[PDB]
RNA sequence: GAAUGUAGUAUGCGGUCCUUGCGGCUGAGA
């Protein structure tokens, strides 16, 4: 899903996800909250030669009222998205 | 690199439900179905596993005939292996490593993966019939030119394998086009005084040839002899209707049983929050073959019964002709079983 | 016009339905869990009877007479009963999709060129019956898939 | 819907009167809402004064307007006691200490929604149908004819006026005679003592209420 | 290209129930008795025979058996409302098991020679077991539509 | 699979076996398969009802083993001392299922990936289906179909159990009949004409008496001498055979049609839309189902279940002329049936 | 093995955008696991997702050939026109295994070398 | 510059719970 979602329905869809995979709701909202706190840092390669968003990334400011401002929020969005699970995907098999 | 091929007729007799795991849809639990098709089929790796599984009981339980004698593992280890068997078999003792034979066929265990590799190479069931309700009649078995061409196509593979010449010539006259309103179907569906049949939800203008279902006929009988899996096959005859392509198409994609499984709060007599599911299963009486490519034994020091390819064919067919597996896993609510009939070609 | 995009057009629709019915009728839960209920239910009923049996399924449950077979001049809040209303809502939000996509701007803008679904059914040939249900199905997933993330029973 | 205009409770194999554990069930639940209304039928508007409201603004918009007619009796006492049951059966655990006396014991409302069940919880008692005994099939009629005789039709349907006139057309449906014994069954699920419970209040509703068609003509009526 | 049985089944209850409601849109009574005679006639149907109920909606009709022509049948000649509600339902059922959605439609008609009443009276049980599945079925769609757009009482 | 037991469900009241994937005339279906049509109750329905019973049973102590009765609470004590407690209260809490039931059904859907259940309960095909006729009041029906799909049924439990003199029982079974046709008992053909009547037809009758003699002996075989509560012998000549059209065009039509209401107390009458129709399976129908018994896959196993063999007879001492419910309606006493634990 | 006109009716030659959409995602992925008869289920850990490319895919690759070194060869393998005839007469119309799923049915190729 | 093998999307899960085929009708008119 990570190619074909938007910051609209991202929390919607990773409660969804995160209560059917999950073994309780508690540990659903905990998933919920740690997925969406983490994956807002998380650097990006864009096409252009665009390093402003990664200087707003690197900090924690108003980059996500920058990114409605911004042009090109749902590349960002779902490049964010796909580097965290990949990083996640490398922590489970590291310690897996 | 294959020497011989033995063909795999399988009949369901309850529903089948071979698991896709890899699919983005929340639906339903669909059966794997060739992508760029959408035919029901049933993949090697699945198919192999069961096949491997119940030979390895087989050889544990000491049931398999080899060269009409029975078969002791146990003894043929000391003979193939001597020194270090008592070691060897310690392990498939313990579950670690599977018997002789089953090593020898469908390959090594997982630990020893890297000492050699199986004799056989299980391929793909496809399909062959379909069944689909039918106004006249119980239901009836549908096929189309596609699935005849597969076959054909099938035995070329075959005849390339063994180098023969007659096995390209089964089909060779197999020339079989229908129109989107047109059917070739036999006397037991055929509408009284109308020349129509309606599979499922479709009226279709029957077709005046005979020639395509005898051929066809015959060819099964070539493959897996007179009995149909239980009943004469010209029992069968006169319920087997060619239809389209495109028509066939849509019957494999819709008319596979959908069940709406569910599971009940004991406490409170109902059905339990969230718990509902539904599966789609293959529909029993559908015809499906595989084809099974079976080369030299890899690994050597082995016993002269099982020396060449020819030896290992006759274990294979002898261990599975006429014989009822479970493919796919619904098996404690009965689901999978189906009849299997090997057999070489002429 | 790729499969992403589709895909993406799908999302986007299926939300904006889903949060449109979650926040019209927030109040009444009754209301929610019959229309997640109904939605989880519909694309099964559609493979085992068909797009057009289960529409006029649908068309059956609106307590009220019809002009004419036609998904814009529904209005669901008019009926009183949470069932009517559900399947008044599904029933709508099934057939815009069919009919018009996600609006003509969005790259998907539907099959049935902005005809009622019900009627695309009623004289198109059965391949187009086959597409259109492939894509009701499709649409249904999505919508069940945020009914359930969002709607509370 | 038969093709005679009416018809019969006949079973498939042997073509014998029956009454089907559902009208059992159905019958008993409304011998049970009756004898509430009547024993405590204000205490419970007063109790649920917002759903009988809601009843009757729902009664309001489907027989044309009458606003604020309502009339506040055994009627609206009774259909407010089949709503709370069948849609607002968690508001009755206020209403569980009440009891009401049935026969010579007395039940609890929660005992009878225990026994009826809800929407989330299935019923504790299980209806059997009931069977005429086939010893009396030999000697007495099991199956008889019955008259109806409807004069002033037309008044009653095209609304001509009463009168000497419209001459009336009569049918006629099959009964089972009085007299006919039949064999009644109900089995619990968690306490035999509901199963006690629902029997009473069964043979109850049987001796007062009746049960089939014609309840209020004295039709369906039974004795020990 | 080929046409779904089921398209032309919906096609068929569509136009007679829109036929109705179009030439009887004043008569309340007769749009309600015809809803309540369609969904009660397939109960008919399975209780009694298809053949019975065929002849039961000619007792009401006044009209004789054996002389039974349903193409020779007026059923706006009747005065009274049920009279032609059951005219309607007869003409639209003994249509369809007859004629099917039209020859050039995909369902050209079981009997295609002669009116359904007579197909019952004289042809094996197997031919009328087909043709009570095709009558429930037309049923089924014709009291969908009628559930749905007509005026119910 | 080591062993086989086949298990005979013979209506006494109609069952309804819900489907609710579909909608149709007459509402509310039965489960049923799509290409044929014939009435089936599906292995999943089947098997939660005998494991809902069984778990009664064991948590009431009523199964007999070995005949003796089974003291869960020590048993799960004795093999599983390390969590004797633990588990105890996992059931107490309804969280998990009792120690008999995990081992014969498998586990509860709390432990789904701790193994595998030790039971296949296969689908329940149609075997007999009452029909009305003129004389005779109802006869039981069969068809070439499912006496073929029953003769696969002994080739399955015959390579199950290695034995082949049960795979020739029915073997000798091969008949043709066109749709006119039939082969019946005496009690239904008509007195002085070779015709019956069966609920809507009039089949020509065609004499072959080994046919039903060989199905007689077969259900003799199957489910004792008690053919569940009334000598075979007296039945044997109200079996009659049909063909295969006939057959499925009966089980499409002559399935029980109920109409249920919904009665409002404010009106007296039916509510608005309460009504609705519910189809259910006839009254003294005959259904079968294989009940294979494996390997049981739990852990330090009991003594007294360790074998696939010590199953079997529990299973059959246990699910042997019982009453259960399948399908719905349960409270309104529907959906009951008596069931046969027959060994072949 | 098939005829050439029953093939010329089933091309669509579609934009690039579209035809590299395709080729990543219209392939079969295919979901495998490994089962261990101690228990019956599945084992930890033994899931993963191996992808397939579609059957029905006509692959073509470029043979480049040069004359051979000269160390005293056969009379028949002297120049290039020689050393390519062998090469083609022998793969052609033949069935040849590629990638690592040989066992469960997964390769088998048939070769046209062009004459 | 040249120079794979081994692998069953399976394990556990009851389309169930709540619903009176009810409402109204002179075997009578002389």
């Amino acid at each position: 899903f990570a190619d074909v979602i938007s910051k609209e329905f991202l929390h919607q869809l990773v409660k969804y996800e995160a209560v059917r995979h999950s073994i309780d709701k508690n540990l659903a909202e905990e998933f919920q909250s740690v997925f969406a706190r983490g994956h807002q840092g998380v650097r990006v390669e864009l096409e252009g030669n665009d390093e402003e968003i990664n200087k707003y990334i690197s900090d924690g400011a108003n980059l996500e009222t920058f990114l409605d401002k911004y042009e090109k929020a749902v590349d960002v969005i779902r490049k964010q998205v796909r580097g965290f699970l990949n990083l996640v995907k490398i922590l489970y098999e590291s310690i897996r | 690199m294959f020497e011989k091929a033995v063909v795999f007729g399988l009949y369901s007799i309850t529903p089948v439900h071979a698991g896709s795991g890899a699919e983005l849809s929340v639906i339903a639990l669909p059966i794997q179905r060739e992508r760029h098709t959408g035919f029901p089929v049933i993949w090697g790796q699945s198919l192999k596993g069961v096949l491997r599984s119940r030979f390895r009981q087989l050889e544990l339980d000491e049931k398999i005939e080899v060269e009409s004698q029975k078969w002791k593992w146990k003894e043929k280890t000391k003979e193939v292996l001597k020194e270090k068997a008592d070691e060897f078999i310690k392990k498939v003792e313990e579950r670690k490593r599977d018997p002789l034979l089953t090593e020898i066929v469908f390959g090594p265990a997982t630990d020893g993966a890297s000492e050699h590799a199986g004799a056989v190479s299980v391929g793909d069931a496809k399909i062959l019939l379909f069944p689909v309700r039918s106004a006249k009649g119980v239901f009836a078995f549908v096929t189309s030119p596609i699935v005849i061409q597969r076959l054909k196509e099938d035995f070329e593979l075959v005849s390339e394998i063994e180098n023969d010449i007659e096995l390209k010539q089964i089909l060779s006259r197999f020339k079989v086009e229908l129109s989107n309103n047109e059917t070739i179907a036999g006397n037991a569906l055929i509408l009284n005084g109308e020349n129509k049949v309606i599979l499922e939800d479709i009226v279709l203008k029957v077709k005046s040839d005979s020639n395509v279902i005898e051929n066809l006929v015959e060819v099964l009988k070539t493959l897996f002899g007179d009995n149909f899996f239980g009943k004469p096959i010209e029992s069968i005859k006169e319920r087997i209707a060619i239809v389209s392509d495109d028509v066939f198409k849509s019957f494999t994609r819709f008319s596979t049983e959908i069940v709406a499984r569910v599971r009940i709060d004991a406490e409170k007599g109902t059905v339990a929050r969230g718990g509902l599911w539904y599966e789609e299963f293959l529909p029993s009486d559908t015809l499906m073959y595989s084809l099974i490519a079976v080369g030299s034994p890899k690994k050597e020091n082995l016993p002269k019964e099982v020396d060449n390819t020819q030896k290992i064919v006759n274990v294979l067919k002898v261990t599975f002709n006429n014989a009822f597996l479970q493919i796919g896993g619904d098996e404690t609510v009965g689901k999978g079983f189906v009849k299997v009939r090997a057999g070489v070609l002429t | 016009m790729d499969i992403r995009e589709i895909e993406q057009e799908r999302a986007s629709f299926a939300f904006k339905v889903v949060s449109d019915i979650k926040d019209k009728y927030s109040q009444n839960k009754k209301v929610q869990g019959k229309y997640s209920s109904y939605a989880e239910k519909a694309p099964t009923i559609i493979l085992n009877n068909g797009l057009g049996a289960t529409l006029a399924f649908f068309l059956s449950k609106l307590e009220k007479p019809i002009d004419d077979v036609d998904y814009k001049s529904i209005n669901p809040e008019s009926f009183g009963n949470a069932e009517n209303i559900a399947y008044a809502f599904l029933y709508k939000h099934l057939s815009t999709w069919l009919a018009e996509g996600n609006g003509k701007d969005s790259a998907f803008s539907g099959l049935t060129n902005g005809e009622d679904p019900l009627k695309y059914i009623m004289e198109k040939t059965a391949i187009d019956v086959a597409i259109s249900t492939e894509e009701a199905l499709s649409i249904l997933n999505w919508i069940k898939k945020f009914a359930k993330a969002m709607l509370e029973e | 819907e038969s093709v005679y205009e009416t018809s019969i409770r006949l079973h498939r194999n042997y073509g014998v009167p029956y009454i089907p554990g559902s009208a059992l069930k159905g019958v008993a639940k409304h011998y049970a809402f009756s004898i509430l209304a009547r024993e405590n039928g204000d205490e419970i508007l007063r109790i649920y004064e917002s759903v009988k409201e809601d009843l009757k603004a729902r009664i309001a918009k489907r027989d044309k307007i009458k606003k604020n007619d309502v009339p506040e009796d055994y009627y609206l006492t009774a259909a407010v006691i089949q709503e709370l049951f069948e849609k607002k059966f968690d508001e009755l655990g206020a209403i569980r200490n009440t009891r009401v006396e049935i026969g010579d014991t007395v039940i609890s409302v929660g005992d009878i929604v225990k026994i009826f069940g809800t929407q989330k919880e299935e019923g504790s008692v299980i209806f059997f149908d009931a069977f005429p005994t086939p010893e009396q099939l030999k000697d007495k009629p099991n199956l008889e004819l019955d008259i109806m005789n409807p004069h002033y039709q037309p008044y009653y349907q095209h609304g001509e006026p009463p009168g000497d006139w419209h001459s009336p057309n009569p049918i006629f449906f099959l009964t089972v005679p009085a007299g006919v014994e039949f064999t009644f069954a109900v089995a619990s699920r968690d306490l035999d003592d509901l199963a006690e419970k629902a029997e009473k209040l069964l043979k109850e509703a049987l001796k007062k209420f009746g049960v089939g068609a014609k309840t209020s003509l004295g039709y369906g009526r039974f004795d020990a």
